[PDB]
């Protein structure tokens, strides 16, 4: 029933198949081929120019290939948004995720991008996360104070913030 | 007419926002104006200019649409579902054009402002089709504020209509060039819900609506009514609370509006 949405996401999981996907995420709701190659791309509201989605990456084109990669946006709001534009500042480039989350707040980011080149190893793993202030997340419409923090291995790479105070 | 006009007023009295509207009927130049002259954030809707400068360099350098642009974790901005495939890759500019105008991929259009040589190069593109108003000052995602009374990254309806008339139907661009950025328009994955939510559904129409900020909700587009000749049509609509929701409708009733009739 209904769109894409966070609920979906976050049951699927790493390692699921194309098919186990397509019953969570709903298969009227996703699309393969054209720009998203092998990958399955699943629509959820209206939001901005697009909408609310998820893209879901595998292991290879085949029909037993497994999800190494989940990506989305507007799905997932933040448990508990701290950032501050004083808590970006405290973070610092080659940080690993934990000394990151413990700095952001356990509940200011949201997963954007995670991909397993090695799936099932987690070696080269990237992650990027889009992390909020208190109010700077919306399900719809522009953010108000929001920020990407990128990762490989685990370890800090890079960061970028707009409209944090 | 005065009529139109009053519907106009009525329907912004009722949203209880900002609405710009220019509509040229290319069968007799004939124009619905409604505010304008005013400045309206452009927010995605800038997304024709990019593309359509890039479309114009390609005439002097004609493999430019296969050139491969690098995609990096640091490029990536909110609304990336085409590029975010193509980190540590490449996308082409015919790609990016094509992510950024069909499915309004922010990555994109930062990766055509910058090909160009970043937001003033956009703006003089501008000037160089005679459209004196138009100003990109600002790359994604900041371009979409839309703070009332700020001027960055903004047009007028008619000032917009008359370049994206320019664009799309008249001789801004080269032949095959126009002919590839009305196919980019009409492949656009939203739009349903804004202007052509208030056309037949027989119409066809090519279009590129924008978001952000003080809910701010724009559609511009070119359209083929049944058995006439082409129109294109500016609405640009814009709220006073930082946090209003998009009003996608309010585009759509402005449509019929200026369209009753053909």
């Amino acid at each position: 029933a209904g769109v894409m949405t966070g609920a979906k996401f976050t049951q699927i999981q790493f390692g699921m198949t194309r098919q186990q996907v397509l019953d969570i995420a709903g298969a009227e709701n996703c699309e393969t081929g054209g720009s998203f190659g092998d990958s399955i791309h699943c629509r959820g509201h209206a939001a901005g120019d697009y909408y609310a989605y998820a893209t879901f990456g595998f292991t290879s084109a085949a029909a037993d290939a497994k999800v190494d990669s989940k990506s989305q946006e507007k799905l997932l709001a933040p448990s508990a948004p701290t950032l501050t534009l004083a808590k970006f500042n405290q973070v610092t480039v080659g940080m690993t995720r934990a000394q990151v989350l413990a700095t952001v707040g356990q509940g200011s980011c949201t997963t954007w991008s995670e991909y397993y080149p090695a799936y099932p190893s987690t070696a080269g793993v990237t992650l990027s996360l889009s992390c909020f202030d208190v109010d700077g997340y919306s399900s719809t419409g522009f953010y108000r104070g929001s920020a990407h923090l990128w990762f490989t291995d685990g370890v800090l790479q890079g960061k970028r913030q707009w409209d944090l105070v | 007419t005065a009529d139109v006009q009053q519907k106009l007023a009525e329907l912004e009295r009722q949203s209880g926002g900002r609405l710009g509207v220019a509509l040229i009927n290319t069968a007799d130049n004939s124009q619905i104006l409604y505010r304008a002259d005013e400045r309206f954030a452009m927010c995605s809707t800038s997304k024709v200019m990019a593309a359509a400068a890039v479309l114009k360099k390609s005439e002097s350098e004609p493999n430019l649409l296969n050139q491969r642009v690098e995609i990096k974790k640091s490029d990536l901005v909110n609304y990336n579902p085409i590029a975010e495939k193509h980190v540590n890759g490449t996308m082409s500019l015919a790609e990016l054009s094509a992510a950024a105008l069909q499915y309004s991929d922010n990555v994109a259009m930062n990766k055509l402002i910058a090909h160009v040589g970043g937001p003033a190069s956009v703006t003089a593109f501008a000037r160089q089709l005679g459209d004196e108003t138009f100003r990109l000052d600002r790359t994604e995602p900041t371009l979409n504020t839309a703070i009332p009374g700020d001027p960055r990254d903004t047009t007028s309806p008619r000032a917009m209509a008359q370049t994206l008339r320019n664009l799309t139907l008249g001789k801004a661009l080269g032949d095959s060039q126009r002919a590839q950025l009305v196919t980019w328009m009409k492949g656009n994955t939203t739009g349903a819900a804004s202007i052509q939510a208030g056309l037949p559904a027989s119409w066809v129409v090519g279009d590129k609506t924008g978001s952000g900020g003080y809910g701010t909700t724009n559609d511009i587009a070119v359209i083929w009514p049944k058995d006439r000749a082409p129109l294109i049509l500016v609405t640009y609509f814009t709220q006073p609370q930082p946090k209003a929701e998009s009003r996608r409708d309010v585009l759509a009733s402005a449509a019929k509006i200026v369209t009753d009739g053909l």
